[PDB]
């Protein structure tokens, strides 16, 4: 998956 | 097309004691309405403490509105990419209330509240970076300025054709609110000489110096760009409504002169429970003064009610052979009871 | 109309209610594709089509964005029905294509 | 018909001690929130508000107690979170939407029953600020906790996820109502009597004007918690638009010596029915007197910890016995003395 | 686990609730044996506040974690991680009680034995009327 | 679970689509079907599912139900997915045929 | 382009938009000219690190543009245009100009009854 | 780069390894291409022992003067820890330090040159021959 599987992220 | 009088006076019911906010709501109101049947915006910022009807003054405009309206808050506003939501969900709310009209909604108003807490802090090494700050307020100062922003297309359903709606901002009209805290002390900078321990300096004590209130109604907009603001979103904005503390006479009319007064609320509990309750003029003086100590607006008046009644209630329904309660001013001094008829 | 469009919402969502982790093919070679080549090998990139894995997912017949990090970095990625090739769930052997279109020639 | 005060406060005194003023509170404020349920409208024409309520006691002093008490005697939807956990959006910390989502999933997921629900948030005075101007630098847990919160206590409209955020692009998030959900807060505040003693006390300057307290005068933080005003939250440090959402607020004393013998048998869940039963369970018979209650309430205030001091005292003084007691044999019954909690003698063994 | 690595939750440094994942693999993932299992900390003194410091500095290394543990000592559901790694809040978690689960905490106090001296003791005094102790006679450590 | 549900309305909202008449194959032999049984023949029967000649359509992954006139009489129809053949459209014929699935039996 | 907006680091999104302008022509594209705002906002995520990226434009680099596809074709539809003749200008208003500049010119201060001095609020115009 | 920009470990955030990312984004982040890239480093002066950084930002040059890999990002962005970072061998990248600097003639002076300083008969810098510097 080039794509990360999870596109939202936390800081 | 109606006159700023019974926007004013209509609007005066739910709130008493701010004049020159109202003013200005009203004056902003019947521009736009004349604007909206034929060249320009003027945002409104409103800086007034806490418990000054900021929030109640935007759900009464819903009330009296006659285009769409929606309320929303900036802490949830994160920097796009985060789980958090975006500003574009803002225009989202926005057409769910005019069933997703992009016409009307074009015409629409927009009320955003707690804007204080969004502000540029530091660089916070112990976290990886800061999303509640700059970073939603470039994105949207985008949207104040006027600018298409990709919304969902309706969310009708799971296909809503390829409709990819995109909302111009420049016609909608954003009403900014917030409580500032602290921003009496920066004033206090720029509007205060200082004191000295010479003879012929001015000292002032704690009672002789000018109340947040008044520091609130000089504010401009050099205060806020040291804020924590960007100078550039303050530009945008060209109206600044400001008010002003409560004093013991509005507390006393907010008591019982509104529909949805303190006093009526309770007297509601206690009637659908087979008991009437009474006030007094001088009980409704007291609470004003515990109140206004509090220093906590309006909220504050529920917390010294809540305490008188507390054992009242509490022995209240268990008794029976209860008519009606009458409330005097020793009783909110803590020195009796409450007074009972019975039969 | 094509067929592609249409076939992929019903093994997507067919997919998605029996829990697996639908995943799907793309056709890098074909024109329209928007994927990095670093990424992309054997002339095919596999993006996630799962919610979760994307940003802002919408499908149309004429064309499918979504939004996706690659490396780290945000980036946007629209790729035309026509250089869809398959549509599989990576986690299990369970998989399914696409049928020749016509139109697309 | 709906319970009356009276009723609700037997229930917890059965498991509180010394502490009306709290199950008055939480009482009345119970009762007023079955009459908002009773009526839909609620009232012919008016609105009636939630008076949120805050807890603001010394360590061990049944704060959560009642709060778990509460859940049993309860019928609405009750859930209970740590203010720790909670952060702002945005970040990997949980969500103040989570905090909903556990009460909704208490109701089977009915929006209409979270609606109307009691709601209790533990350690608040954790994520309280520094200090009263607004920090340099952002605070995740502390400052931005307060900020969320702001909206959610006056009343605003959540997103949850019915069962799974991947079930559906964007699920139809449930939209659920907190205008008439109540919320009870509860906090230590370690230091918050130092606050109201400067304000309360002056003089403390070295004059023969100034008096000095002389430290055996000074009020104890029990009956100074009592005099508060919100001025003196400020200080300790928190945000004034978060003291306005909480009107009521309830001040807890700390245990007495009574009231710490009263805890050892009179509630439910004792600490010595927990030991008689560790030990019935085993095949033995346990025994107490009077004056060993005494002398362990007097070790235990000693400790200042609250209710917790009275397990260690106990437990110290059963070390050498439970650890040798399972190895003897033909022993029915235990009894202890005074003495055995002074140290100077051992418990006695009665053999059958 | 070791407190040292601990972070209150909303920062870079691993959650509270990881311990608990630890735990979990040992089970086998069991829901049921994590809430029986025992749980060993170390490095509990290095936690401890520093009283000196003043509290306008927020501290997330030592009072962080001890604000943090308090209901996860007392009994409380934590939404353990599957793996964690990270803690997403859109992420669905396990739920897993500690009502009955047992902690016990370790640590060599560095200086703790002077401020015991200190209380216990309270000799010092350079007056005729206080009295006077020698080195020999404190206590050992 | 079985696809010919989630193909069924796909290839359901193509024909509508393309201003066409969509026409069910239902297999009568099924347990639990409700249909006309005067309007079935050969163990087969047709069924218009077009809005303008059907009411309240329901296309359900356990079952397909819809309100329908046949003659002067309005009737309910309720058929399961298992009992559902393929799908065409009465202008050409264009659709296709649901294979078979494990889960229908 | 907002420098701000770009402060995260596309290049390639300005040089077609540029070139969108002029309908994808290489030898219209070099005589645009670029303008750069907000400088002054990112001036002490990149900051000073996405400069170097925007120098490279400066010195002048190759950009591969679609001819308004809206997708990626870089065997065919791609075209090449050089930024090297582009002109790139910006604009900066930050904060305190005046007083950095003081620091180095003014230079001057002095206790006695022939010592230079100046008005504390100021004696020469910003 | 500027020394005085970068900070220890544990402060507002500069560090080290960001001077090898500048110049991994100069040869488009290739690895080969920057081993044999060469480093300048600019007003080094300013920075030294009297906490405060001071000295111990110079410590962190020391593995990177002598050669030590180093872990930059993918493709120049923020620290992420859903992410892996590149190693970047320093033992054949050379490294030019330059600086200005201020006082430092006045020590060799007292050192080498035989002067009074502040006398009536010492030498004085009036005859403005900086050459001598
Ligand atoms: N002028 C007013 N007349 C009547 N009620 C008022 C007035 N101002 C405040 N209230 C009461 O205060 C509550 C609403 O709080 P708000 O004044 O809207 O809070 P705020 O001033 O906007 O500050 P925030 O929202 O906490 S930042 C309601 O209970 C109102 O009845
Ligand atoms: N009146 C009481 N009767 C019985 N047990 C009590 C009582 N008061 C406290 N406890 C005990 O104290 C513990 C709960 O203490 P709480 O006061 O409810 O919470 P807490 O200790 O104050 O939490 P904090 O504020 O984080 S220290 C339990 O072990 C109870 O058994």
């Amino acid at each position: 998956a080039a794509n990360d599987e999870n596109y939202a992220l936390a800081a | 097309l109606p006159t700023p009088h019974e926007i004013r006076n209509h609007l005066d019911d739910y709130v008493i004691g701010q004049e020159q906010a109202k003013k200005v709501l009203a004056v902003a109101v019947y521009n736009h309405y004349k604007r909206l049947r034929n060249l320009g915006k003027s945002n409104i910022l409103l800086i007034g403490p806490t418990g000054s009807g900021k929030t109640l003054l935007a759900e009464t405009l819903a009330r009296l509105l006659d285009v769409p309206f929606t309320m929303a808050d900036a802490t949830t506003l994160t920097e796009a990419g985060y789980v958090g939501e975006d500003v574009e969900n803002i225009i989202q709310k926005l057409l769910q209330k005019c069933d997703y009209d992009v016409q009307k909604a074009q015409r629409g108003i927009v009320y955003i509240d707690e804007i204080d807490k969004i502000s540029r802090k530091s660089d916070n090494p112990s976290i990886t970076r800061d999303v509640s700050g700059e970073g939603v307020q470039q994105a949207l100062l985008k949207l104040i300025e006027g600018t298409v922003a990709a919304v969902p297309p309706q969310g009708g359903r799971k296909h809503p054709q390829q409709e990819f709606l995109q909302v111009d901002t420049s016609k909608i009209l954003f009403i900014c609110g917030g409580a500032f805290a602290g921003l009496d002390k920066v004033i206090s900078h720029r509007v205060e000489t200082g004191s000295g321990i010479g003879f012929g300096a001015t000292v002032k004590a704690k009672s002789d110096k000018a109340s947040e209130g008044e520091l609130l109604a000089q504010v401009e907009p050099e205060d806020l760009i040291k804020f924590g603001l960007i100078p550039e979103f303050i530009g945008r904005l060209p109206v600044v409504a400001t008010l002003n503390e409560l004093s013991e006479e509005a507390l006393i009319q907010i008591l019982k002169e509104p529909k949805n007064a303190l006093t009526k609320q309770y007297q509601a509990l206690f009637n659908l429970e087979g008991v009437d309750l009474e006030f007094r003029d001088e009980a409704l003086d007291a609470i004003a003064k515990k109140a206004m100590a509090r220093k906590t607006g309006a909220r504050g008046l529920r917390s010294i009610v809540e305490a008188a009644l507390l054992d009242t209630m509490y022995d209240l329904p268990s008794m029976e052979d209860v008519e009606k309660v009458v409330i005097d001013e020793s009783v909110i001094d803590g020195q009796s009871e409450p007074l009972l008829i019975y039969g | 109309t094509p067929r592609r469009p249409y076939l992929l919402r019903a093994f997507y969502e067919w997919l998605l209610d029996n829990q697996l982790t639908p995943h799907l093919v793309v056709d890098v070679t074909l024109p329209g594709v928007q994927v990095p080549m670093e990424y992309a090998r054997d002339g095919q990139i596999v993006l996630n089509i799962a919610p979760r894995a994307v940003g802002n997912l919408e499908l149309a017949n004429d064309e499918v964005r979504f939004n996706a990090r690659f490396g780290g970095i945000p980036r946007q990625v629209s790729v035309p029905l026509a250089a869809v090739l398959a549509i599989y769930a990576r986690e299990n052997g369970a998989g399914t294509m696409f049928e020749p279109e016509a139109a697309y020639d």
